[PDB]
């Protein structure tokens, strides 16, 4: 039982994008679908359901076809249309499948759900900087490297290092926006023994900008 | 629509301890529901109709509540328990969900580990200068950072942004960054990194000289 | 007592050879016939097309002959009524019902012959007459001829033959087995004393016919409608809200039948061309209303799919609703050979459904859907008016598939004569036979 | 006649105070119905943690495997023996008798001991139903309402007495429909009209099918799914299978019957000799309960996986006999519990095996042995106990499979037609006779 | 209610082909699926059947695993697999929807078709050429154009004209083999008046080339 | 497996005909079925059970038999019968399938309609030439095509290639395609297509010369 939802992503306000939902793993039909969607930060709302035959679909209080719930039972997928977006759109859109116990429905297994960035801003790669320790570096027992991800847009990027290989010790920090670019820096404590001597890098990922960067983190000179 | 408000927005409790968090209704509901999610997954049902635990629920978790208020509770949380829960009804249509409530794996104070950066030579090649400076596992949440550049107050292009809690050592780890223009930069030399934290009464300085 | 008690258990089910074997060949006749007379009927309102089409130019030529057929038959429906077996004319069940308590006779060779192509008339015509009714009776008379072609004797092989060639008529006219039996065990047998019916009989009897059935009606339900939504328990009450309005509603339409059948008489007075005659009349009626709007003439059927789908709009079911309510009063109050049994059913969907759409704007967070209200009453107003409710209950799932609605079937049909109780009315067949009983006498 | 025309025009008036008795009645059931399943389980639940506590010393478990069952299977015939002897055995020949105003309804006695009885036959791992059991502790239910609230008269105490019935078996099955069919076709006095209202029975089995439904819901007892369908030129096949059932119908009658008496000797009639005779079976079945549950148990559970067409026929085979006797050996032995449930467990791995057979034999039939398991798994009731409608009603209320009902309904009435013919007798009614003309003399 | 299968094509002897049968229009469960080739010139042959649940499946009289019947209900598809594949395994083969009357089974609803040839050949696709009327055309009332498909193989090609659109008049003649090669002609009679002045494209399709070519049908310039 | 023979393996008759084809069986059968084939098509349900007739057959047909020899009819045929039946059989396993009947009908002359066509430029673009001339609705299917290069007999490389009679007009209507070489083409200038059918006593002559 799987719950795959597709579409999201970027749209610039008065825009529109047809969100995607396949499902696998149970009977598409006498299940009631919907979706609802979580702001970043923010908690979760409702937005539509549509049942079966689709021969009722609701929405949260919005206006007319802000929202256009429908589902092709043939392909067992669920369909979201957004017209009209404003920032106020821009959250992660899950699907959920719908039941009940004594009969007070409620949202039974959910999706991963796809992310809607509603922006004016322009897509852009990002830059990759390596974190040495300075030359005054007090080498101890554990040493914290690092490399800056900064001027990209828009989310996400996914930092790991050594391509995972080395997941304890790692830190990445939120991305703050500033000037229509994100900026974040992703941490990595390792064994001082363990660093000059072998090789740190640290592998960045911004799938929108098409991009893919290795910094190998080397001492400052 | 009803308006179900969660009441410990934020709450932490060491494992094993027994915790309960509110869900009060502007109105009347009844047979609640609740999710839990933790960090980079969608929401789970944990328990619903007020207190059916999900096949899986530890039994560790009980439900409760009626008309106008409900609540959830841990008998000896884990630190598996660390999430956000959230309750809903839909006794009312449409249906609505509480504001969340946030629970974290209380542990003991940790001293903030400081580690400070002078600006990788690549971006010096390109007019850009970020002076960033790492708060690595600490506890409480509450810290504060401050630059000093040249030995002097500094406000102006940093930027902070901490982690949610660490899901094992439970701690957490908060970012500053000073950005400048590599002008703006060059036409100094110390640049100090402080950090003020319950763990200490006087704050953990960690600078480096571009001369 | 105990004495005879213990000798008596030991003694159940040994039904003589000679009558199983008997409720075989009755099953199996009731079913053939059950056949041929929905095949005859049907065939009929077929060439009640090939008429119209031909003549589907001149509008007024039409209506015309959409008046005329219906008339024509319907009439001959009446005449070979009125004229050769007055005890045929109307439902059946009563008479038949009543024949097992030994209060009415089965003249089956008037009945059956008169019944039969009777019905073919009022039926083939396109008026608002079930074929329920008209089977069970021209059962009963089957198991009736057998017991008399061979001269079978002891009231077990006369209730008994008596009683499954109803089942059997039953369910050879819904396709519906258990609903035969179940019927003549809590509506038909006589209803205040012990009886020399045996049920293993009747079985054999429901099950030759069902076959016979299934040997021409083979691959297509009779009311086909997929298998609906669930119904959680916050959404039960509204089922026995459903019935409780079957239930008050139930009895007044018993009234209405009633009245309506002295208010008829006048017409006529008794006389056979002033019934005849006012029989073409609602006949022609019926048939060219199948032709204006069809959901408020004929069978009723055909719209029960329509109906629990939600097809049909709050407007247009309310007008179906009335229109029908009419045309089986006057049809079947009318004393025309045929039944009341079906045409209740599509009332009951009808009505069922309209609940629903209400029900659904009402609560859009009982996630509804009209079409289980639809199914809740499609034999609700059965357990109002005939006060059957196991036999419909049971009649409606033998046909609508829909196991998953019987907790809100029953809580709807049982409010139904919950209602139909505490408000006066009753068994609307069983009040047939003690007016047509003391009728009898009340005379002399 | 001018009776009748008075009686027709006063048909179907049951007392507001009766009817409103039915509901508390089958409300009390179905609750009772409920904790009893409940119970049965949370036991042979912890007979796990004790097995799996014991899992590492083989001869440890297959001990602590017997023991359980033992200790607990004596705890019921005790409670039986020194409580309520009427209890022990079914509970549907007493009720069924009670209602001829022939047996007693001692419901400050029965139902606690039925009810804690049967939580050890039960619980333990015996091959006893949970139908009679509860059948039996229904009407007691109905009565003890009957007696609180001293609503006189016959129709009071044969309703009353009724419906606490369905609702009883209703609450068991989760089918109305049967609960209710049965009542009217086996339980009501079968050789005089009665005073029992319908309208009345309903009422009490809905409010128990409430009662296990707000406790039981999302899950079905017998999960099966739909099966083939079943063409007219494979109608025969089920005939035979039903003469089948017809003629193993009597026997197993005789056995069960004969069993219980060959079992007398035993104890005599001591409590210590049946006690003992008691954890004997008992701790016999909760070891084959771990080294082949298909031989032991209520038997539900492999009634879906033999369905499926799951078990070999061997296995098949196998599970038959070896349940044929645990069953004799639990029910004939006077154990509080029945062999209702138990029965259709038969049927359904008498009916797979026809299947299997009759598969391999037309292969042109397109067959799905699933569908003989069903045709079938009600048969072994349509020739023992001799109610077929109750069965074939209680089969589709929780197999769901009404396309089948053409070919139950010519298995089920095969059934009877032999258990006719061949002797036999609704081994129900037969039980009645027994304990009644012993009680006389 | 839809059978479309493929799969078919050219294999060479001692070789193994999965052909397909995609399902649509009806509930591909509560069916018994089965397959029947017609080898060319001759009638049919009953391969196999599979039940729902697949747990039976009869083949005809052949050997261990010639053939290899499954369904995947997921996908509402037949298989067949035909291993060792020698030149009586070259025919049509349908995959047919089974179902009853009084229950002696018949082959409901088979679908297309999809073909197999046995051969050590080549996949080769076809060359269309426009058979335009000569210069001398005596243009009368109506006017016979068409277009030659010569040079493919293996068997079959499918030649409609403006799409299917113009469907009267159409005609393709049985294709002739030779030198391990195809070869055949469409006819396709319009009204004169109709031609010249509109465009008349005659689309061929060679699914083993699994290519396509609209050859425009231009007057003799 | 039984043995299922249809008998005539082919036959003609004018609408309006009762026509009438048997199906024995080696051994026994009973319902068998019938499938009808038109050209290009995969067989389709007709009549099954023996003479229970499919949801759209004409009323025209009509089903019949009886364990050892079944038969399909039609009363008074349609032109649009043509095509082949196949009776089978499923009433003992493996199932089995007649030889088939092919029907085909008998109507009134119906002369050629000749059409010869100029080798494609773009094929004379590689070598080939393919001298394409059709015949296009006739009957009886009985037609003479012959080629006269530069007014003289020729046999080499020339391919003819029926189709099966016409589903509505029951005609036939058949194609001749001479090849030659690129330049055994452009060595010659008269290219005629003779055909000689019933319909005429002389034939059908359409050349057209390169020049
Ligand atoms: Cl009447
Ligand atoms: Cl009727
Ligand atoms: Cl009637
Ligand atoms: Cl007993
Ligand atoms: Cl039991
Ligand atoms: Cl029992």
């Amino acid at each position: 039982v799987r719950l795959l939802e597709s579409g999201g992503g970027l749209v610039q306000p008065g825009g529109s994008l047809k969100l995607s939902c396949a499902a696998s793993g149970f009977d598409y039909s006498r299940y009631w679908m919907s979706w609802v969607r979580q702001a970043p930060g923010k908690g979760l709302k409702w937005i539509g359901e549509i049942n079966p035959v689709s021969s009722t679909i609701n929405y949260t209080p919005s206006l007319k076809d802000k929202f256009i719930i429908s589902r092709d039972n043939a392909k067992d997928t669920l369909y979201l249309q957004i017209s009209k977006v404003r920032s106020e759109d821009t959250a992660l859109y899950y699907c959920a499948r719908l039941y009940y116990g004594y009969g007070y429905w409620y949202f039974d297994v959910w999706g991963a759900g796809t992310t809607v960035t509603v922006s004016s801003a322009k897509t852009t790669p990002p830059s990759v900087y390596p974190l040495a320790p300075g030359s005054a570096a007090a080498a101890a027992s554990m040493v914290t490297l690092g490399c800056l991800v900064k001027g990209y847009f828009p989310e996400p990027v996914t930092v790991t290092w050594n391509s995972g290989s080395l997941a304890a010790g790692v830190h990445t920090f939120p991305a703050v926006l500033q000037a229509a670019l994100y900026t974040l820096s992703s941490s990595v404590t390792v064994p001082s023994s363990s660093w000059p001597s072998e090789t740190v890098t640290c592998n960045v990922a911004h799938p929108a900008s098409s991009t893919k960067v290795d910094k190998k983190i080397v001492p400052r000179a | 629509d009803i308006v179900l408000t969660q009441s410990p927005a934020i709450m932490s409790a060491a494992p094993g301890d027994k915790v309960t968090m509110t869900c009060s209704a502007s109105s009347s509901v009844s047979y609640i529901h609740w999710y839990q999610q933790k960090s980079g997954t969608s929401p789970k049902r944990w328990i619903y109709d007020t207190s059916k635990l999900t096949s899986g629920v530890p039994v560790r978790f009980s439900g409760s509540g009626s008309g106008t208020s409900y609540s959830l509770t841990i008998n000896t949380m884990e630190a598996e328990d660390a999430a956000t829960y959230y309750c809903q009804q839909w006794s009312s249509h449409p249906q609505t969900f509480g504001g969340g409530t946030k629970l974290e794996i209380l542990r003991a104070d940790a001293a903030p580990t400081v580690s400070i950066f002078p600006p990788s030579s690549e971006q010096l090649t390109s007019g850009g200068a970020s002076v960033v400076c790492f708060l690595n596992n600490f506890y409480p949440k509450d810290i504060n950072v401050k630059w000093k550049i040249d030995g002097s107050e500094r406000q102006n292009g940093v930027l902070n942004s901490w982690t949610d809690q660490d899901s094992k050592d439970s701690t957490y780890s908060m970012s500053s960054t000073l950005t400048l223009t590599k002008d703006e930069y060059e036409r100094h030399n110390s640049y100090t990194c402080e950090a003020t934290h319950k763990t200490s009464t006087s704050p953990i300085v960690k600078s480096f000289n571009r001369a | 007592r105990r004495r005879q008690l213990i000798r008596q258990l030991l003694e159940r089910d040994k039904t003589p050879l000679a009558i199983l074997f008997m409720a075989a060949v009755v099953g199996t006749l009731v079913g053939l016939a059950a056949v041929a007379f929905d095949k005859g009927v049907a065939w009929l309102q077929n060439q009640r097309m090939g008429a119209l089409v031909h003549t589907a130019d001149n509008y007024p030529l039409l209506l015309t002959v959409a008046f005329l057929c219906s008339a024509v038959l319907a009439m001959f429906g009446y005449f070979l009524v009125r004229k050769y077996a007055p005890e045929a004319g109307g439902s059946g069940i009563p008479e038949i019902e009543g024949a097992l308590e030994d209060q009415r006779p089965v003249r089956w060779w008037r009945v059956l012959p008169v019944k039969f192509f009777g019905g073919l008339g009022t039926l083939g015509g396109g008026m608002v007459l079930g074929r329920a009714g008209p089977t069970v009776q021209i059962g009963g008379n089957i198991g009736r001829m057998v017991l008399d072609i061979f001269r079978l004797k002891g009231d077990e092989a006369r209730h008994t033959l008596l009683a499954t060639g109803a089942a059997a008529g039953l369910a050879a006219a819904f396709n519906a087995p258990l609903a035969g039996i179940l019927f003549i065990i809590e509506e038909m047998r006589p209803q205040f004393r012990y009886t020399l019916i045996s049920i293993k009989a009747v079985f054999i009897g429901v099950i030759m016919s069902t076959i016979m059935y299934r040997i021409f009606n083979h691959e297509v339900a009779l009311i086909d409608v997929g298998k609906l939504s669930d119904a959680p328990l916050n959404t039960l009450w509204l089922y026995l809200i459903l019935g409780i309005i079957f239930g008050i509603f139930g009895p007044i339409f018993n009234k209405w039948v009633l009245g309506m059948q002295d208010l008829l008489h006048r017409v006529h007075g008794g006389n056979i061309t002033k019934w005849v005659l006012m029989g073409g009349a609602i006949g022609g009626l019926c048939g060219l209303l199948g032709f204006v709007a069809p959901a408020t003439s004929g069978g009723g059927f055909n719209l029960i799919p329509i109906a629990t789908a939600g097809n049909f709009s709050m407007g247009m079911l309310v007008f179906i609703f009335v229109a029908r309510v009419i045309t089986t009063l006057l049809c079947f109050s009318s004393g025309a050979p045929g039944g009341i049994f079906a045409p209740m059913l599509a009332l009951g969907t009808v009505l069922g459904t309209a609940f629903g759409m209400v029900a659904v704007e009402l609560f859009p967070q009982y996630h509804l859907e009209a079409g289980t209200f639809a199914i809740a009453g499609m034999g609700a107003l059965l357990a109002a008016s005939i006060r059957a409710p196991l036999t419909g209950i049971i009649l409606v799932l033998e046909m609508t598939d829909n196991y998953q609605l019987i907790l809100p079937m029953i809580i709807t049909g049982l409010g139904a004569t919950l209602l139909a109780q505490f408000t006066g009315g009753k068994p609307l067949y069983s009040a047939i036979l003690a007016r047509t009983l003391a009728k009898q006498e009340a005379e002399q």
